[PDB]
C-alpha cells in the first residue's frame, strides 16, 4: 500500500481520492492519504472551499514514483510533485503515519468499484492524452478543452482524445455513404479498432478515462468523448461479442457510480435513448438498460 | 443556416445555388393483391434540382429499375437523390458548381451532407419556405419525359421559358411558385386556366404558354382566385 503525503493544507478544500472525498479545513493538520491500493491508476482531486470554480486534480500510479502534494501560494493550487530522494520520502511518510496525520484510503474489501471503473485505464495512455512529458502524473481540470473542441485554444493544455466525427471522410468510405452512415461498423472496426486503438482494451481505456474526467471535473469535452465512443459501438451492426458484453459491464458500473444529482448534466438523453432503444445494440446491453431504467427513468 | 422569408432575396443574388426537391423520387401506386393483401408498384420518378436565378432545371429521371431488390425504399430514395446531386455537382465545371444547396425537406440534410463531404465549402441548407415543387409532375412535358423513360436519364429544362427576357428572377420565381401552388391545390382547374384559350399555345421549346405581359397578369389573378376558392372550399369560408 502506497502513500501520497501533503506538505500542509493551507486553504480549506474538499479533497477527492478516486470515488471518495473528504473536507479539510484551513490550516488543519492534514498530511496526506495512506493505504492507497497498488495496481490501479488513481486520481487525487480538489475543489477549493472559497472558489468551487475549477475542480482540478492529478492522475498517477504509485508504482511509477513517489508523489506528494504541496500547496503553491503563487499559482493558488495544490500541486503534485515527485520526490526523487527515496530515503527522504520514506522518512517523511513514516513520521506522518506515526503521528496519524493521514486519512486512510477507505476501501471496503467486497468493493470492486474502482477496479471496475479503471479496468482498461493505463497511465501510459493517460500521458498521451494529457501531454506534459516532464511529469509522471497528469493534471486535468474542469476547463480544459479537447483537440476536437479546439477545431470547432492553447494546444499545450488540451485533452488529446481520439477525434470521432460521424460526418467526416474518415468515417465514410467513397461509394458506401449510406451503408457507413447508417451502420458505423467500418468506422469502429477498421478505422478505430484496427487502425488507431489497435485493440478494444485501449478503446475501453479511453472511454473509461473520458467518463472519469467528466464525472470528477465536470469536464464537458470529456463527456462528449464518452458519449461518442458509446454511440460509435451502439451504432455498429457488427461488434465482437466480447466487446458488447464488456461494454455492458463498463457502462453498468459507470451509471451505478454517477451521483444521482448530476445525472441531468452528465447524461445525454439523445445518445442513451438511441443506444438503448433504437440502435443495433438496443438488445445487447442488458445490465446497463436495467440500471438506467430503474435509476434514471426520467431521462428515458 | 435555414432559408426563410427574412433572407428571401438571397435566392436571386449572384452566388450559384440550387434547390433540391426529393418528393417525386420514389413514387408508387398502392393496390390489392389477388389474396386481398396490399402491395405497391413503383413508377418512374424524378429529382427536381433548380437554379432559382437562371431557371435551369436539372431533372434526373429515376427509373423503377433502381429500386429492384432494394429494401426500405423511402430511406434509400434520400441517399439515391443525395448520390445523384453529388454526381451532378462533380460533373459541372468548378465555376458552375453551387455555393449552396437548399433542400426542401429536412430529411435530405444528412444524406446530402454525407455525399458532399468532398465539398466542404458548399453549404447544405434547409428552408422554412413551403415550396410547391412536388407539383412539378403536373407540368405536362415534365411528366411525359419521366413516364416514357426506359432507363435513368438527365433532362435539362429552363422552367422559366423566356420570361427572364422581360422580368426579373425574383418575379419569375414568384410566378413559378404561384403556378405550382395552384396546380398542387386544384390541378384540373389550374390546367383549365392555363389552356382555356386555344389561341395561346406552348412553343415546342417551352413548358408554359406564350402569354403576353397583360395575359400573364390575368392568368396570375385567376391562379390567386383558384387558390383562394379552394381555400374556401377546404375550410368552408
Ligand atoms: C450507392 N447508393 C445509393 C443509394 C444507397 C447506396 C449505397 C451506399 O451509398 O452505400
Amino acid at each position: 500500500m502506497n502513500t501520497v503525503p501533503f506538505t500542509s493544507a493551507p486553504i480549506e478544500v474538499t479533497i477527492g481520492i478516486d470515488q471518495y472525498s473528504f473536507n479539510v479545513k484551513e490550516n488543519q493538520p492534514f498530511h496526506g492519504i495512506k493505504d492507497i491500493p497498488i495496481g490501479h491508476v488513481h486520481v487525487i482531486h480538489f475543489q477549493h472551499a472559497d472558489n468551487s470554480s475549477m475542480r482540478y486534480g492529478y492522475w498517477f500510479d504509485c508504482r511509477m514514483g513517489n508523489f506528494y502534494i504541496q500547496y503553491d501560494p503563487k499559482d493558488g493550487l495544490y500541486k503534485m510533485m515527485e520526490e526523487r530522494d527515496g530515503a527522504k520520502f520514506e522518512n517523511i511518510v513514516h513520521n506522518f503515519k506515526e503521528r496519524q496525520m493521514m486519512v486512510s484510503y477507505p476501501k471496503i474489501d467486497e468493493d470492486d468499484t474502482w477496479y471496475n471503473l479503471t479496468e482498461f485505464v493505463q497511465m501510459d495512455k493517460i500521458r498521451k492524452i494529457v501531454r506534459k512529458d516532464e511529469n509522471q502524473f497528469s493534471y486535468v481540470d474542469s476547463s480544459m478543452t479537447t483537440v476536437q473542441e479546439n477545431e470547432l485554444s492553447d494546444p499545450a493544455h488540451s485533452l488529446n482524445y481520439t477525434v470521432i466525427n460521424f460526418k467526416s471522410r474518415e468515417a465514410i468510405r467513397p461509394g458506401h455513404e449510406m451503408e457507413d452512415f447508417l451502420d458505423k461498423s467500418y468506422y469502429l472496426n477498421t478505422v478505430m479498432l484496427q487502425g488507431i486503438f489497435k485493440n478494444s482494451s485501449n478503446y475501453f481505456g479511453e472511454l473509461q478515462f473520458a467518463f472519469l474526467n467528466a464525472m470528477f471535473f465536470g469536464n464537458y469535452g470529456s463527456s462528449l468523448q464518452w458519449h461518442a465512443m458509446i454511440e460509435l459501438i451502439c451504432s455498429s451492426a457488427t461488434v465482437p461479442k466480447h466487446m458488447l458484453d464488456k461494454l455492458d459491464e463498463i457502462l453498468y458500473y459507470q451509471i451505478k457510480t454517477l451521483p444521482e444529482q448530476y445525472s441531468d448534466i452528465l447524461l445525454n438523453e439523445r445518445v442513451w435513448n438511441i443506444c438503448l432503444y433504437s440502435s443495433f445494440q438496443k438488445n445487447s446491453l442488458h445490465n446497463t438498460e436495467k440500471i438506467m431504467e430503474n435509476k434514471y427513468p426520467e431521462l428515458l | 443556416g435555414a432559408m426563410n422569408s427574412s433572407n428571401y432575396a438571397e435566392l436571386f443574388n449572384n452566388d450559384i445555388k440550387l434547390f433540391v426537391d426529393d418528393t417525386n423520387v420514389y413514387r408508387v401506386t398502392v393496390h390489392k393483391t389477388f389474396e386481398g393483401n396490399v402491395a405497391t408498384k413503383a413508377i418512374n420518378g424524378c429529382i427536381f434540382t433548380l437554379n432559382p436565378k437562371t431557371g435551369h432545371l436539372f431533372l434526373k429521371i429515376i427509373h423503377t429499375s433502381v429500386w429492384a431488390g432494394q429494401k426500405r425504399l423511402s430511406q434509400l430514395a434520400k441517399w439515391k437523390t443525395a448520390e445523384e446531386v453529388s454526381a451532378l455537382v462533380r460533373s459541372l465545371p468548378k465555376e458552375e458548381q453551387p455555393k449552396q444547396i437548399i433542400v426542401t425537406r429536412k430529411a435530405m440534410l444528412d444524406p446530402l451532407e454525407v455525399h458532399m463531404l468532398d465539398f466542404p465549402n458548399i453549404a447544405i441548407r434547409p428552408t422554412e419556405l413551403r415550396l410547391p415543387f412536388s407539383a412539378a409532375m403536373s407540368i405536362d412535358k415534365l411528366s411525359d419525359v419521366v413516364m416514357k423513360a426506359t432507363e435513368p436519364q438527365m433532362v435539362l429544362f429552363n422552367i422559366y421559358d423566356d420570361w427572364l427576357d422581360r422580368i426579373s428572377s425574383y418575379t419569375a420565381f414568384s410566378r413559378l411558385t404561384l403556378l405550382l401552388r395552384a396546380l398542387k391545390t386544384n390541378e384540373e382547374s389550374a390546367k383549365m386556366i392555363l389552356l382555356s384559350d386555344p389561341t395561346i399555345t406552348i412553343k415546342s421549346y417551352h413548358l408554359w404558354p406564350s402569354f403576353t405581359d397583360e395575359q400573364w397578369i390575368t392568368i396570375e389573378s385567376q391562379m390567386r382566385d383558384l387558390i383562394l376558392t379552394e381555400y374556401g372550399r377546404k375550410y368552408n369560408v
